[PDB]
């Protein structure tokens, strides 16, 4: 007998489309920015003379 | 020198008592057969006055304190109604200081 039985999958082979990269790793911007601000402040006088 | 007003016509009063000064036990005074009091009025005393208002000036000019007075139910109309009363004062002593001057300007003579 043949070794290899017929009670086995047998399904033939497609047309598979072409790879695509895993990553596309596309080029980056940089954020924007405005500066900090001074938290703790300059007052005026609350009393006048 | 111990310069009275100068329109003073009359500036003393007198008064005399034969009790001496008593001693108190702790007392800081030796035990003598005489003594006086004196009580002078002065214009001198009102720049001492004006040592006081200055130090009111500065505090009341930073509210300083101010807050402990508001809530007592007075007002801060009721500091500049009696710092106004000491500017009537100043003035005044400056007033009888006056060497009964009621002149506006100022006269000289012949000089070289």
């Amino acid at each position: 007998s043949p070794g290899t039985p017929g009670s086995r999958s047998r399904t033939p082979s497609l047309p598979t489309p072409p790879t695509r990269e895993p990553k596309k790793v596309a080029v980056v911007r940089t954020p924007p920015k405005s500066p900090s601000s001074a938290k703790s402040r300059l007052q005026t006088a609350p009393v006048p003379m | 020198s111990i310069q009275f007003v100068d329109w003073c016509p009359t500036g003393f009063k007198v008064g005399i008592n034969y009790q001496p000064p008593t001693v108190v036990p702790g007392g800081d005074l030796a035990k003598v057969q005489r003594a006086v009091c004196m009580l002078s009025n002065t214009t001198a005393i009102a720049e001492a006055w004006a040592r006081l208002d200055h130090k009111f000036d500065l505090m009341y000019a930073k509210r300083a304190f101010v807050h402990w007075y508001v809530g007592e139910g007075m007002e801060e109309g009721e500091f500049s109604e009696a710092r106004e009363d000491m500017a009537a004062l100043e003035k005044d002593y400056e007033e009888v200081g006056v060497d009964s001057v009621e002149g506006e300007g100022e006269e000289e003579g012949e000089e070289y």
